């Protein structure tokens, strides 16, 4: 599960990055030139507009997205296999994933590098009508971390914001599972006695 | 007073009727029998704007300052990963992790090949 | 097809579409003899 | 009428200097809370717009000013009780409002975050 | 099943003369699969195992 | 050095149950919310719930058939002799067994061992007035054994300390908060229900499929009595411009003319309803035509009704059936029944002027959310609800239920009256004639409640579902035992619904509703479980000092401002609208209310009140300074940084609120406030899970679950107990690697496992993926082994 | 900038009474004043040939606000102020006391 | 676009702006019978193609100009049997079924599809899986051992 | 319930030496690995089995049937 | 399909096969000429200034967006918006009006004491997967 000094620290400066892409994509939706700050007064407002239409943060979340992911598949690209302590085919967390005998490289990458984007139903994370996706952010915050985006893996740990919108996620499969009243069960019976 | 349409007595507080409802030259409150009009209130009229939202529009959303619409080309899923295509052989495809049917059941994991567009549900 | 008594007693008709029928219950399927039910568990010696 | 008990009729009322000539006259309105005493204060420092401040025993004040419905009354005579004010109703020249501020202390950062 | 929601249903009862010994002479209480752990994602439960080896040492 | 596990301690208190003040009181600290609402149904100030709700059910009316025989036409309109009934106090006595004579102190042990309940003697003061008073019988009539809740005010536990307990059959550190039925412990769910006292802007597609012309939007205020009895008053826009009042008696729903129960309550102008809804905000052409459509169809409607008595007697006429308030009861009187009985319950009687003033602010509120100056208040929401308390639904049926008693009473004389005619109402005779042929077991009647957990009530309260309000306290192991007095549901009539919004796991939540413990399947985000340092607030004090400090702070008052919209805010403390004032300086109070709060200097002012601030917006939520200090909130301790002290939120003023994590993570100018510990959040048993900030999501969800399945320890008193089924393990083991509240809670009482040499090891061929291997000489040595 | 007091009274003078907005009146009618006695209450009434005026003070506005109004000079510099207690007063009409049946079939 | 409205004295008050929004969003400038939207979606394995969301094809046929005639598809099938005949909508059948499996990523095979609507398109008609359908078997027992 | 008779990995007798340990710990005022190293018990599944012992006899012992208060 | 062979399907859907002398920006017009187009979908703003004189005056505004606007964006003409309001609009907006003052005089007010209609396998549905 552990990466090497030389994979950890090509890690740490790709997700170095991911700090300034919170607010990049923020003043892109928003249409505003040379990159108004993350305080900015008319910035601020031009959120709000979003924050109250599904519409605008939508074309918001997947801006955001798309380039956060982006940061994240750089992550994932440079530190596995390359950045790795221990190796195939004596890295057996590895091993398992390419052979087909159980997990994948997706499970690997959330183990040894980010969990990634939170991503809840279709879109980033919920957000309230005070313009704040939890207590401890600022309303209307331009910040990756605010929207979901875990930089944390679960080798070292993921911090409790990252914890709370993993939570989110993490239920919202099951939630699908718990409302879906489509069954099989009719269809085929129907085709069977008619073709028997 | 009087404010927009409505017509308000001095006295009471009531509202006054419409003066083309009850009878010619002189009107009256239905509290107090006020002796009404002074025929200097003139004929009001009432500047009714549209909700500005009540016509959603693809034009009106090209005015609305802030982006409304992302481009056709210019469409990106999540994340990519190092996992082969099964239909043509890309080494890049999006990914997405969802937990489907239990908490005891494992993780369930959807690929999008970056270069088709092929879909592709696997557990493990 | 007959009046209320102050559920009613079944009918030769509710007997034959009690739940899913005589015919699905007890024609196309069956309870069956010389046949046994237990927990599976793995065995890669066999 | 009569009721409710326990109610006794004014009789005495002191004179209101109302002229309104016009170099002109000028009616104001003050708010003020029941811990501070009026008689006390012999002065109140005041200023245009909501810009304000006072301080009356360790208690700090703020005379907030508002440009903009209420009716004064003002007695003509003793005897004639209370009547309605007007010059061709009447309303006040300024309106005040005295409201009681705390300075809220500013957080000791140094102190509570901590490495 | 451990506090880390890895539950397994007892496929054997495994005799300790057939079970893998420690260079210690320690045979395991209880064995987990190692293709358990890369879908569950319980990391919790791997630091779990050398945190309790050095409060037990 | 280390954050060691407590072997010395522990074993010397196994041996010496303390005789003092118990021990882990976070355990006593989680059964707050339970018997706490149960102990304030008769201790606390006004004579508890109890008295309280004997005193808003009130009289019942009846007439004898005997005539006047005076020297008239008097004689005709002479309905006889007048007898109203009431009960003044209600008593509750501990368990005791008389055998006849001399009374003895029955202790739990021996209901579960006996295998009956645990019943406390109910006594209520009748009254019996003829003619108004002019002759009163008073009698204590017994009214059966209404079962008694454990460690509660009427249990003989709550006194007792550790060694005491044991000595009575009983654990240690016994909690309580569940009542002994036919042997079977139960306990009452909590539930989630509308915040009350606030007006909610709401859009429901429910509301247009009822009536004609009827749109999505709506205001709905959950009004609550101090008897903690509901009464939910809607408000409806129709596409005509036309308001509608909709209210529900028995278990029918009633419209009414908002303009009507307007000036029902006081004597208005229609420019005091104008002036009232529409301030300073005369322009707005939007508010000028509704306004209009609302005063001239009352004028159109009911040109007849001109002064406050005429549209009372209306009231009256039209509502004498039923709210059943007959045969002398003036429409006058009828007319304030219905009002005083039904319009804004939580100002009460004597406060029609605060019913106007609230009534106007939820008409200027609902044109605020059709012209979409307000979004729509979301009911599934942390922020807009509160928890219904077990001990509080189990006083709102007894209410019921006596009023019912009352009711047999009077159908016991009617029947008297209808035939033999018999005797007079002076006569003690009589009424203990009539008392000893009426159902007084209100016991068995609650006993029922307590062991189907099916609602039978007239009224139906102001809830959705009628059963599963009692569940069984499953006590397979401590830790599904706890949970359970954690546990809060939604409601059994959302788990029926398409909606997904309702299971969604939402920010609002933080603090209050734990974001792990929450089952599997069908009970997804339905069945929550709260944070462990989650409280829930049992009444309310010192919040009659409020609005002397806020009039001081510059709020002008509401009587004299007259002037009402979002341009400006709106203070209100419990739903009552005490003045007006600007955004700007209804911040400055906000601010500086809590600064005083959190400060022991200031008498007049809770630690335990929130204050509710909502800042204007672009079409965002109605802004105002909405205070709360009254039962059922949702609060949480949080370190204030001036000062550095223990501050408590509640989850509608957390919303605009900077909390920062950790304290190194505090901004400048942006943060107000910093947590404790972030553990705050989880729940008791997501707490226990050991590194659970390194786990996936669904693995920490499903631990909850499997611990709560496990076969531990489920008691140390069980030579006494006599349970359908218990599950327990013999060797029982301290975890090495263990969260530090698993001491705080003392579960090293009740051990849920053993620790175990497990090898992460593919070696026999037998264990992959849902199976795993034991050791054979380990479970020959006892390893693992129940009973 | 410090204005100067000239005089203060606490005694009955001149009051405060509103009504609602757009409120005239005949101009000629008197209001009767009335007192109770920590905080004093009062109690206004006014009668005319139409209408009739009623007005009493706020409960939890009296013991927490103390209202006052004084007349400014422009050159003196110089308020006298005068204890005036605020009215909420309504006005009944010569409709009011009407009234059917107590009990209507 | 400027109209005045004079109505009558006893008309009195009346939301007009409420009404008017109503019915411009209920009147149609332009609108093909049974069409709502057409849009230009990205070829599809390098076919340039239209997505209608509505189905006329009579009102397409006089598009020959820009469309296709002999290749207009559509996912309704008792519209393409109502124009085209059984053998249209028997392969309409199999071609939606195949677009149901291969969105999942499941391949079924063809002989299975092709059975199916084939046993749908019996009577020349457009026969579902139920009661309706299986109205036309020779078998009482069968019919019984159904519902 | 009681001490285990043998450690559940190995099969070392444990039963004998929890009265002993907790001797160890209050007279002796020894930490919790020197103690156990003085019982001799040097394998960690031994060490764990005293070392974790609960003893909820004792506790269970409190309710006697047989004894009046 | 299958189950139901329904002739009123909820997605109905014609894919068209366009040539290749007809270009991107050829095919995106006639994608416009098809798709239905409302007078919403033109509008701007509407100003009703209610005036009452001698009769209720209602001076409608239709303020519209730019006449080269929507005939990029719709594939509308001046000419196609006038034969809408003169033909169908007027004649709508007239019948909505007549049914507005009928429904007025109808129903003066909801009755007040009659009731009105009410706005809105436990345990199987509080069991968890587990269970
Ligand atoms: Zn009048
Ligand atoms: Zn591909
Ligand atoms: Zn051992």
């Amino acid at each position: 599960l552990r990466l090497t000094a030389e994979g950890n620290k090509w890690r740490t400066d790709i997700l170095k990055t991911s700090v300034d892409t919170g607010r990049e994509a923020a003043a892109e939706v928003t249409n505003l030139d040379k990159d108004t700050p993350a305080d900015d007064p008319e910035l601020l407002k031009r959120l709000q507009e979003i924050l109250r239409d599904n519409n605008k943060s939508g074309i918001l979340d997947a801006v955001t997205s798309s380039k956060v992911n982006a940061i994240t598949s750089q992550v994932v690209s440079k530190c596995v296999p390359d950045g790795t302590m221990k190796k195939f085919p004596c890295n057996s967390m590895q091993a398992m994933a390419l052979s087909g005998a159980k997990g994948s490289n997706v499970n690997v990458s959330q183990i040894m590098c980010l969990l990634g984007q939170q991503a809840l139903e279709g879109r980033r994370v919920p957000v309230m009508v005070s313009g704040k996706t939890l207590p401890s952010f600022k309303p209307y915050e331009t910040d990756a971390m605010a929207g979901g985006y875990v930089k944390g893996r679960f080798y070292s740990g993921i911090k409790p914001q990252e914890y709370y919108f993993h939570c989110m996620a993490g239920r919202e499969g099951l939630i699908d599972t718990a409302v879906k009243t489509s069954r099989s069960g009719y269809l085929q019976r129907c085709l069977t006695k008619q073709l028997e | 007073s009087v404010v927009g349409s409505l017509i308000f007595c001095l006295d009471c507080g009531d509202l006054l009727e419409n003066p083309n409802a009850v009878l010619g030259s002189n009107v009256e409150c239905s509290q107090c029998k006020a002796i009404y009009p002074k025929s200097q209130f003139s004929n009001l009229k009432v500047v009714t704007t549209t909700a500005d939202d009540a016509f959603p529009s693809s034009l009106r959303a090209k005015k609305s300052v802030v982006k409304t619409s992302l481009k056709k080309n210019e469409l990106k899923d999540g994340a990519t990963i190092k996992e082969k295509c099964p239909q043509c052989g890309n080494e890049e495809m999006n990914y997405h992790t969802l937990q489907l049917r239990s908490a005891d059941e494992g993780a369930t994991v959807f690929y999008t090949c970056t270069s088709c567009g092929y879909k592709f549900r696997t557990n493990n | 097809k007959a009046q209320g008594r102050t559920v009613p007693i079944p009918g030769v008709k509710q007997a034959l579409e009690k739940k899913e029928g005589l015919f699905r219950k007890h024609m196309m399927g069956k309870r069956v003899n010389y046949a046994a039910r237990s927990v599976i568990s793995p065995d890669p010696n066999i | 009428f009569s009721i409710p008990d326990g109610f006794k009729k004014c009789k005495h009322l002191k004179n209101f200097p109302l002229n309104g000539d016009n170099k002109q006259q000028q009616v104001w309105l003050i708010k003020f809370p029941s811990n501070v005493d009026i008689s006390k204060l012999k002065s109140l420092p005041v200023d245009f717009e909501s810009s304000t401040t006072m301080t009356i025993d360790k208690h700090d004040y703020k005379i907030m000013d508002d440009t903009d419905n209420m009716t004064l009354l003002v007695p003509s005579e003793s005897k004639e009780s209370l009547k309605i004010a007007s010059t061709a109703p009447l309303q006040f020249d300024k309106v005040f409002s005295v409201s009681e501020t705390a300075k809220i202390p500013a957080i000791d950062y140094s102190k509570v975050r901590v490495p | 099943s451990s506090r880390h929601g890895q539950k397994g249903v007892c496929s054997r009862k495994w005799p300790t003369i057939d079970m893998p010994f420690s260079e210690t002479g320690i045979q395991p209480d209880i064995i987990i699969n190692p293709h358990a752990f890369p879908s569950r994602m319980t990391i919790g439960m791997f630091v779990e195992s050398l945190a309790g080896k050095a409060g037990a040492l | 050095r280390t954050a060691d596990f407590r072997t010395l301690e522990r074993e010397s208190r196994f041996i010496n149950p303390p005789k003092d003040k118990s021990a882990f009181p976070l355990l006593q600290e989680a059964v707050q919310p339970h018997i706490g609402s149960f102990n304030a149904l008769t201790e606390g100030p006004d004579g508890g719930l109890l008295n309280l709700g004997v005193k808003d059910i009130g009289e019942k009316v009846i007439f004898d058939g005997k005539p006047l025989n005076s020297e008239e036409i008097s004689n005709s309109g002479y309905l006889g002799n007048k007898l109203s009934v009431s009960v003044e106090q209600v008593s509750i006595a501990k368990p005791m067994s008389n055998d006849s004579a001399v009374e003895r102190k029955v202790y739990p042990s021996e209901s579960r061992q006996r295998l009956t309940s645990y019943r406390g003697k109910l006594l209520l003061k009748l009254k019996w007035s003829v003619n108004n008073g002019e002759e009163n019988l008073f009698e204590v009539r017994d009214c059966g054994g209404l079962p008694v809740m454990l460690q509660s005010n009427r249990c003989h536990l709550n006194k007792m300390s550790p060694y005491e307990l044991v000595q009575h059959k009983e654990e240690s550190d016994e909690i309580g908060g569940y009542f002994i039925v036919n042997g079977i412990e139960k306990l009452i769910r909590m539930l989630i229900v509308q915040r009350r006292n606030h007006p909610m802007a709401i859009i429901r597609p429910s509301f247009a499929n009822r009536g004609a012309s009827y749109s999505h939007y709506g205001i709905q205020i959950r009004s609550v009595r101090p008897d903690q009895t509901s009464q939910t008053n809607v408000l409806h826009y129709l596409n005509d411009g036309q308001v509608t009042f909709r209210f529900s008696w028995r278990k029918n729903e009633y419209l009414v003319p908002v303009v009507m129960i307007l000036k029902a309550l006081c004597h208005t102008s229609d420019r005091e309803i104008f002036d009232g809804i529409i301030g300073n905000d005369v322009k707005d052409s939007f508010l000028t035509d509704r306004l209009e459509l609302l005063l001239r169809g009352f004028k159109k409607r009911y040109p007849h009704l001109q002064n406050r008595t005429q549209v009372l007697q209306y009231l009256g006429d039209k509502f004498r059936v039923v709210f059943q308030a007959s045969p002398d009861q003036s429409d006058l009187e009828v007319g304030q029944e219905v009002l005083d009985r039904i319009v804004l319950v939580h100002l009460g009687k004597d406060g029609s002027q605060d019913k106007f003033r609230m009534l106007l602010f939820m008409i200027r509120k609902l044109y605020s959310l059709v012209a979409g100056e307000c979004s729509p208040d979301n009911p599934d929401a942390t922020q807009h609800q509160e928890v219904l308390l077990g001990g509080f639904l189990y006083g709102m049926i007894l209410k019921e239920k006596i009023d019912e008693y009352l009711q047999n009473i009077i159908a016991q004389v009617r029947m008297d009256i209808n035939r033999g005619m018999a005797i007079n109402f002076k006569d003690k005779r009589y009424m203990s004639r009539v008392l000893m042929r009426v159902n007084e077991n209100i016991g068995s009647k609650m006993q029922y409640f307590l062991s189907t957990g099916n609602l039978v009530s007239q009224s139906g309260l102001d809830l959705q579902q009628v059963s599963g309000y009692t569940v069984v306290a499953e006590k397979i192991n401590f830790y599904r035992f706890i949970s359970h007095f954690r546990m809060v549901h939604r409601g059994s009539f959302f788990a029926q619904l398409k909606t997904t919004t309702v299971r969604k796991l939402l920010p609002e939540s933080w603090g209050f509703l734990c974001p792990v413990h929450t089952p599997d399947g069908s009970p997804c985000g339905l069945l929550n479980h709260f944070a462990h340092k989650c409280r829930i607030s049992t009444q309310q004090s010192d919040v009659s000092r409020i609005p002397s400090i806020l009039y001081s702070l510059g709020v002008a008052p509401a009587s004299h401002t007259f002037a009402a919209g979002p341009s400006l805010c709106c203070v209100q403390i419990d739903g009552k609208i005490i003045g007006w004032v600007s955004h700007e300086q209804g911040k400055i109070i906000a601010d500086t209310l809590r600064y005083w709060k959190v400060e022991g200097k200031t008498p007049g002012l809770p630690i335990d009140l929130e204050i509710g601030y909502v800042p204007p917006s672009t079409r965002g939520q109605y802004p105002g300074l909405y205070l709360f200090g009254g039962h059922s909130r949702m609060l949480r301790p949080v370190r204030y940084l001036p000062l550095d002290k223990e501050d408590i939120v509640g989850p509608f003023e957390q919303v605009y609120m900077n909390i920062a994590v950790t304290p190194q993570e505090i901004q400048n100018n942006v943060h107000t406030h910093v947590e404790f510990t972030p553990t705050n959040i989880l729940s008791i048993l997501a707490n226990l899970t050991p590194f659970s900030d390194f786990n996936q999501s669904p693995r920490n969800m499903y631990q909850c679950q499997m611990g709560k399945q496990t076969m531990g320890t489920p008691g140390v008193a069980l030579c006494h107990r006599s349970d359908n089924k218990l599950y327990r393990l013999q060797t029982g083991q301290t975890p090495i690697v263990k969260a530090n509240l698993y001491d705080d809670y003392g579960m090293d009482n009740f051990p849920n496992g053993f620790n175990a040499v497990v090898a992460v090891i593919s070696y026999t061929g037998y264990d992959m993926d849902d199976a795993m291997i034991i050791n054979k000489s380990a479970d020959e040595r006892g390893f693992g082994y129940g009973t | 900038s410090e204005i100067e007091i000239e005089s203060v009274q606490d005694q009955p003078s001149v009051a405060v009474g509103s009504f609602f907005k757009g409120f005239r009146a005949p101009s000629d009618t008197t209001f009767d004043l009335y007192k109770k006695k920590e905080k004093d209450e009062f109690v206004l009434h006014g009668e005319n040939e139409r209408l009739e005026y009623e007005g009493y003070t706020d409960s939890s506005s009296q013991a927490s606000n103390q209202y006052v109004v004084g007349l400014f000079n422009p050159e003196k510099k110089s308020i006298q102020l005068y204890k005036a207690p605020v009215l909420v007063s309504k006005v009944v009409s010569k409709s009011s006391k009407n009234l059917r049946g107590p009990k209507i079939k | 676009c400027e109209f005045k409205l004079e109505l009558a004295a006893d008309t009195e008050k009346l939301l007009m702006v409420n009404i008017v929004e109503e019915i411009c969003r209920k009147s149609i400038i332009r609108q093909i019978p049974h069409i709502d939207r057409c849009v230009h979606p990205e070829p599809e394995n390098g076919k340039r193609v239209l997505v209608t969301e509505g189905v006329n094809f009579q009102a397409m046929w006089d598009q020959e100009a820009f469309i296709d005639v002999d290749g207009i598809t559509s996912n309704d099938v008792a519209a393409v049997l109502k124009t085209y005949g059984v053998e249209a909508a028997r392969n309409t059948i199999v071609n939606e079924i195949n677009n149901v499996f291969s969105r999942y990523a499941i391949s079924v095979s063809f002989r299975h599809l092709d059975l199916i609507a084939d046993m749908m398109t019996r009577q020349g008609t457009y026969l579902a899986f139920n009661r309706q359908g299986m109205e036309t078997s020779t078998s009482s027992f069968m019919k019984m051992s159904y519902e | 319930m009681i001490v285990p008779v043998r450690c559940f990995s190995c099969g070392k007798v444990v039963g004998d030496k929890w009265e002993s340990y907790l001797n160890l710990l209050q007279e002796d005022e020894l930490d919790e690995g020197t103690a156990l190293s003085r019982l001799g018990l040097k394998r960690y599944c031994c060490r764990r089995m005293i070392l974790t012992h609960v003893d909820l006899i004792e506790k269970f012992l409190r309710y006697n049937p047989l004894e009046k208060r | 399909i299958v189950m139901t062979a329904s002739a009123a399907i909820k997605t109905p859907q014609m894919t068209l096969p366009i040539w290749n002398d007809v270009s991107d920006e050829q095919a995106d017009t006639f994608c416009k000429s098809i798709s239905k187009v409302l007078l919403s979908e033109v509008i701007d703003k509407v100003i009703v200034t209610e005036t009452t004189g001698t009769a209720r005056s209602y001076v409608i505004h239709m303020r519209f967006f730019d006449n080269n606007e929507y005939s990029e964006e719709y594939d509308v003409s001046k000419e196609e918006l006038q034969n809408v309001i003169s033909n169908q609009f007027i004649h709508l907006l007239e019948a909505a009006i007549v049914k507005e003052i009928k429904k007025q005089k109808r129903t003066t007010g909801p009755d007040i004491g009659v009731a009105v209609p009410r706005l809105q396998n436990s345990k199987r549905l509080e069991e968890d997967n587990d269970e």
